[PDB]
């Protein structure tokens, strides 16, 4: 019954989650030490083992959920921010919907897990093309609106003692940076490619 | 004007440190 939306908000979710941990263990913003591989998508993943770190997480995606699921997200934005509080790089998931559809749980439902599997896969090895990070970067999730986000800034409010706000132009501006493609998938209920921003200089 | 963030931020390295030792 046009349940299209509620499945791609759930699986984005659940992947988004497995993303957020992996980037922060691949971009080394916390000691190797508070991560524990766990099985996802059929791959070997680094996930948090600490509670306030996958609560926040967990909170921020749980808060996107309704807006995937309206499909008023255009991107969800990993970011690296430095010392400084300017980011330092950028991890891009750009999202399309196709119009509603009634989605059946057998073959799709599968599909859509492999596909998601290769930008995990990708994501493993990005430490192989981005120059370290200079220590002290935290992180923070940006979600992109395809309307202004004022209209949504009421729907993202899904959580009480988790309020969200509109950015900053800081928060979001680079100089240039350097672009890297990971991967672009395409299926049924949904079109996703994920790339990276990398600060030129990271000094 | 269409980009949101959470007003709160997750814990720090610092934090996450203090657990482990």
């Amino acid at each position: 019954d046009l349940n299209s939306a509620q499945v791609v908000a759930d699986v984005l979710s659940e992947f988004l989650e497995v993303a957020v941990h992996l980037i922060l263990y691949v971009r080394e913003v916390y000691p190797v030490g508070i991560f524990q591989k766990r099985k996802k998508y059929n791959v070997p993943v680094q996930m948090s083992c600490h509670p306030e770190l996958n609560q926040y997480i967990q909170d921020t995606l749980h808060c996107v959920k309704p807006l995937l699921e309206k499909n008023d997200v255009e991107k969800v934005v990993v970011v690296i921010l430095d010392k400084e509080h300017r980011p330092v790089e950028k991890f891009v998931f750009e999202i399309t919907q196709p119009p509603l559809l009634s989605i059946n749980s057998d073959s799709l439902l599968s599909h859509v897990e492999q596909l998601l599997r290769a930008f995990i896969l990708k994501i493993s090895k990005v430490d192989k093309v981005l120059d370290h990070n200079p220590p002290g970067c935290t992180f923070t999730v940006l979600v992109h609106t395809r309307e202004a986000a004022t209209r949504n800034m009421e729907k993202i409010q899904v959580i009480k003692d988790f309020p969200w706000i509109l950015a900053d132009e800081q928060d979001v501006h680079m100089h240039d940076p350097r672009l890297i493609p990971l991967k672009t998938m395409t299926s049924d209920i949904l079109k996703m490619q994920l790339y990276v921003e990398e600060r030129a200089h990271k000094n | 004007a269409n980009i949101l963030k959470p007003l709160m931020s997750p814990p720090s390295r610092e934090e996450i440190m203090a657990t482990l030792l």
